[PDB]
């Protein structure tokens, strides 16, 4: 499900850019039952920012993103947030906070990371969460739980 | 049954909470250390952020989970519509307070850390602030077990006025 | 009722410390009063069930010294009662002022029981007082707690 998760990393992410007024196109140049996961995705995200948006701005205010940082202090935190598992509210809470790191990126005029995050998203997901995602039946599971 | 599903929701949340508290209590023990590096620092705040994601992951998925073990007991019928809207507003509240909880210990953390900061370097000073943040998240800990028992209590005695 | 507030906290922690061991003396319609300490008595013993079965012992998570008694009290009060207030609450309010009254005795701080009995009384009055009353009065709390109250 390669090209799927990436199809999933970039709709989340541009939604999330888009919420803040930013448009994907300028960061990057990239049926019936896709929509629904990314819809699905699309509300948990907002549920957990509704609750948590200060705990988020928040984390990835201290953890002092930079072009020449980020990328290990994206890994270490998603090293960290999986060491003892997955379950979906994690995955979701992955999807988060990489939606967090690109606005933050694109507040502090460091848009060349927007693309970088997707791609180590998208890599992180193929890598590491897609056996357990399909031990667990697929997206389709999420829908069911976590979809309204 | 549905007395199960919010309890089993309740005992979740107060748990992932604690790990919550425990991890940011150990962090904040490290952050004391006068042989702290700067790379260990870096480190400190990565496993800081990564708690909060994994409470705020772990509490959900626990609400999520309870509001599917809600819906299928509709459906079997074992819970009428005014018992399932007791259940769901009981599970949202339960998200509520336990969400306020892990919001608090991020910011308590965070306003411990900035104090450590501006405090001295020997261990008097700032001790205090170790030992204010362990006392407040304790508090944080019991006023959140008090509740999700409570609250639980509360939504059996007014299932039977259902 | 300002008393009767105030006898329903003694007759509660009363109770909860001669279940440890311990007597109130040590450190200290009438017919629809004992209804309501009944009702609270009964309340409390299944809460601290429940606690203990879910979490453990209540008692055994508490930690008090007579400098940081207060906030220990209040800080854990004002989170249980942060965004509202429900019956099952208010038995925790109690469940817990007890099992603080009895850490204290346990540790040697009984000065301690007569300070929180107070603490609880006036947080009734203050707090809680308006919503019980809204809320029918303790008389409603037994109609829905009390274990021989309905068929």
């Amino acid at each position: 499900m390669s090209q799927s998760n990436r199809e999933l990393v970039v709709d989340f992410l541009s939604y999330k850019l888009s919420q803040k007024g930013y448009s994907w196109s300028q960061f990057s140049d990239v049926g019936t039952e896709s929509e629904a996961v990314k819809q699905a995705l699309r509300e948990a995200g907002d549920e957990f920012e509704l609750r948590y948006r200060r705990a988020f701005s928040d984390l990835t205010s201290q953890l002092h993103i930079t072009p020449g940082t980020a990328y290990q202090s994206f890994e270490q935190v998603v090293n960290e947030l999986f060491r003892d598992g997955v379950n979906w509210g994690r995955i979701v809470a992955f999807f988060s906070f990489g939606g967090a790191l690109c606005v933050e990126s694109v507040d502090k005029e460091m848009q060349v990371l927007v693309s970088r995050i997707a791609a180590w998203m998208a890599t992180y997901l193929n890598d590491h969460l897609e056996p357990w995602i399909q031990e667990n039946g697929g997206w389709d599971t999420f829908v069911e739980l976590y979809g309204n | 049954d549905a007395k199960k599903v919010a309890k089993k929701a309740a005992i979740q949340a107060a748990r992932r909470i604690t790990e919550l508290a425990q991890v940011l209590v150990e962090l904040l023990k490290e952050a004391l250390k006068l042989d702290l590096t700067q790379e260990m620092r870096k480190k400190l705040i990565e496993r800081y952020a990564a708690a909060i994601i994994r409470a705020i992951g772990d509490i959900n998925n626990a609400i999520y989970q309870a509001k599917q073990e809600a819906e299928k007991l509709k459906k079997a019928g074992l819970v009428d519509s005014d018992q399932l809207d007791a259940l769901l507003r009981a599970l949202d509240e339960l998200q509520k307070v336990a969400s306020k909880a892990a919001n608090q210990l991020g910011r308590l953390f965070e306003e411990a850390l900035k104090r450590l900061d501006k405090d001295n370097g020997g261990e008097e000073e700032k001790d205090r602030t170790a030992k204010w943040f362990e006392f407040e998240a304790r508090a944080i800990e019991i006023a959140l077990r008090l509740a999700a028992i409570g609250d639980v209590f509360d939504l059996e005695k007014e299932w039977r006025k259902l």
